[PDB]
């Protein structure tokens, strides 16, 4: 194969031990876009930094049910509400591995020739690994998507893990369920995020925000605690001047480590976690959250682009 | 008990270190001047110290 | 305030460097290629 | 509604964000409005802040609409000699409240980022 | 056992010192950690009544401390500034 500062390995899939000079790194499966887990240096003293993403042990046969990154493309099929129609079951092209030092390393994924043509680019920096996707599309008519990550990261003990940083957004209630949003989860995620506990905020579409919350979010009410927070699905965002939602971060007080999750042409952002029926996924806690542009259609056009990009930073060496 | 109060709240919001050590020295010289001042220096040097 | 300074300048993410105010660490890496 | 944009704290290609404001009021009170960071890395209990006042620690950049905020005032003139001509202090500055069909774009806290770079 | 009026002096003491560093560390304090609870952060932000007021506080007793404590000032316009004409007039 090709490689210069890494190796294109297989254990069940194919797959890709993304390094840089550093100690940090991605363990990147080729069989589709799902991260399987990234190891950066968050601490000093210790040899290196351990805090990855949740990743569920296998199951079946190669396993593949455990998230973690994994994009979730789809498209808003002009004959029903119906947006799980397919991430387009199909190949996956690796091409031109580029690393321009050995503290950087990046893969393009491809797949073409059943939907548009769809490029993945994965980049692992001295700090941040991020994702982005390219929708290149032309035919017979404009075609639609969703374009969501979900990025499950893992937290510490589910009573002392909560957010900072949002504070203002609209925060839109509404959760479209059973994958977050967005179906076609990366072979899993999660499943029927519903609420039974007790009296749980919004009318289920509410844009009842108006956030000011405040500094802290204590997200432990869970299991549905998943809401867009984007702009108002063209209420407030279709005159000029739609006051753009944010830009993220989390916290966990029982560790002292900090992840920002930074997007980029994307719309909105999935927080949402479980500790409900959290017994079944593990011991400590975790929640899915990372951007998209879900809560309108998303109509690109006959020969046009498309672009989004979420960035893990952590900045907390 | 003037100087004492006086350098206690002049440390605040003074974002400079090697200034704001200096006001809390003074302030706690401070509670040195007042002990003098009741006769039990016994326990104002003792605080010096 | 003695421990208002020591929380001021023990605890915290370096201000100079912590990415929300300035860059200074890593921009020139070559997001999503041609 | 004096639309107002802001571009916060140098990031890669821009890093704008979006507001709308009914002018009257001061930069200070319009941005803390639209919960949009100004003083940079300073907390609040003491450090610089508090408004109207002495410390100068916001240094918000105009690049548009700049003809439309309150004169400079001599505290201004007297507290950002390093200025370059471009920039005020905007806790000492107003904004018309009869400009209601303004447009103005900002650029936050300098001396934290790369730009003019761009554009 | 010691001293019970000496205790609860003590008492007293090491309760307004432990009370000085909790606000302390409730204002400056990192999150992060597990003694910044945090819940009541997102409370008195939330229902903060006398914002209006308090700042206003803020504005006084910062505009003191960077004042220098105005004494400071009142040496140089009455002193220095004192002197600088005496000389002046004892020349004329
Ligand atoms: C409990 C109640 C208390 C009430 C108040 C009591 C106050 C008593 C003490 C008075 C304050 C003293 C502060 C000294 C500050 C200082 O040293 O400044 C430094 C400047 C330096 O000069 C200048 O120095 C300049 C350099 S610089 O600016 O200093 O860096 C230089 O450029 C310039 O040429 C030069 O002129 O010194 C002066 O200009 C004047 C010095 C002070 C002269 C005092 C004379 C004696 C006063 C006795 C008062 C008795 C009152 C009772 C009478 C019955
Ligand atoms: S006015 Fe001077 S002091 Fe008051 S906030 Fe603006 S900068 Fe800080």
């Amino acid at each position: 194969r090709k490689g210069l500062r890494f190796g294109t390995d297989a254990t069940g899939a194919p797959t890709a031990e993304l390094s840089v000079r550093n100690g940090s790194s991605l363990q990147l499966r080729l069989n589709d876009g799902l991260v399987t887990s990234y190891r950066p240096k968050v601490s000093w003293e210790g040899g290196d930094g351990c805090r990855e993403l949740l990743h569920t042990v296998v199951g079946a046969g190669a396993g593949a049910v455990r998230g973690g990154v994994g994009l979730v493309l789809n498209e808003a099929a002009s004959s029903s509400s119906s947006s799980s129609p397919l991430l387009g079951a199909s190949e996956w092209s690796v091409a031109d591995v580029d690393s321009d030092s050995y503290d950087a390393v990046q893969v393009e994924l491809g797949c073409v020739a059943s939907k548009l043509e769809v490029s993945y680019v994965v980049t692992l920096y001295p700090l941040s690994m991020a994702t982005a996707v390219i929708v290149k599309n032309n035919g017979a008519r404009p075609v639609e998507l969703t374009a969501a990550v979900l990025s499950h990261i893992k937290f510490d003990k589910r009573r002392g893990t909560a957010v900072e940083g949002l504070r203002g957004c609209p925060y839109c209630s509404h959760p479209p369920p059973a994958s977050g949003f967005a179906l076609l989860t990366p072979a899993e995620a999660m499943k029927r995020e519903e609420s039974g506990w007790f009296g749980g905020g919004g009318g289920e579409e509410p844009r009842q925000g108006a956030w000011t919350v405040e500094e802290n979010l204590y997200t432990i009410l869970k299991k549905k605690v998943s809401r867009v927070y984007a702009a108002p699905p063209e209420e407030r965002k279709k005159r000029i001047y739609n006051t753009a939602p944010s830009k993220f971060t989390t916290i966990d007080q029982s560790s002292g480590l900090g992840f920002r999750l930074v997007r980029m042409g994307f719309e909105d952002m999935y927080l949402g976690s479980p500790g409900g029926m959290y017994d079944k996924f593990g011991n400590d806690y975790f929640l899915c959250t990372g951007p998209a542009s879900i809560l309108v259609p998303v109509v690109v056009g006959p020969g046009e682009e498309w672009r989004g990009a979420q960035v893990i930073e952590h900045d907390n060496l | 008990t003037i100087t004492l109060f006086l350098g206690a709240t002049l440390a605040l919001a003074q974002r400079d270190i090697k200034r704001s050590l200096a006001y809390s020295t003074m302030s706690q010289l401070g509670y040195m001047m007042l002990a003098l001042g009741i006769g039990s220096y016994q326990a104002a040097l003792f605080h010096l110290i | 305030y003695m421990f208002r300074i020591y929380l001021l300048t023990f605890g915290g993410y370096l201000r100079v460097h912590f990415q929300n105010y300035s860059s200074t660490k890593e921009s020139s890496l070559y997001s999503i290629s041609l | 509604f004096a639309f107002v944009s802001p571009r916060l704290l140098p990031d890669g290609t821009p890093d704008v964000h979006y507001r709308t404001a009914c002018g009257g009021q001061k930069l200070r009170d319009i941005m803390l409005d639209a919960y949009i960071d100004l003083y940079g890395p300073y907390d609040k209990l003491l450090l610089n802040c508090s408004g109207g006042g002495e410390c100068g620690t916001c240094i918000v950049e105009v690049v548009e609409g700049g003809e439309m905020l309150s004169p400079k005032n001599e505290v201004e003139k007297e507290k950002l000699k390093r200025k370059p001509k471009s920039w005020r202090l905007a806790c000492q500055a107003t904004v018309g409240n009869p400009d209601s069909t303004g447009q103005m774009v900002i650029q936050q806290l300098p001396e934290w980022k790369v730009h003019k770079w761009d554009k | 056992v010691n001293s019970y009026e000496f205790i609860t002096n003590a008492i007293s003491s090491v309760t307004l010192a432990i009370f000085g560093l909790f606000i302390a560390y409730i204002f400056y304090g990192s999150a992060y950690s597990f003694f910044q609870n945090l819940d009541l952060i997102n409370s008195f932000v939330k229902r903060n009544p006398k914002k209006e007021f308090l700042d206003q506080v803020k504005k006084n007793i910062y505009s003191w401390s960077y004042n220098r404590g105005y004494i400071d000032i009142f040496y140089t316009r009455v002193f220095t500034l004192g002197i600088r004409g005496l000389t002046e007039l004892t020349e004329f």
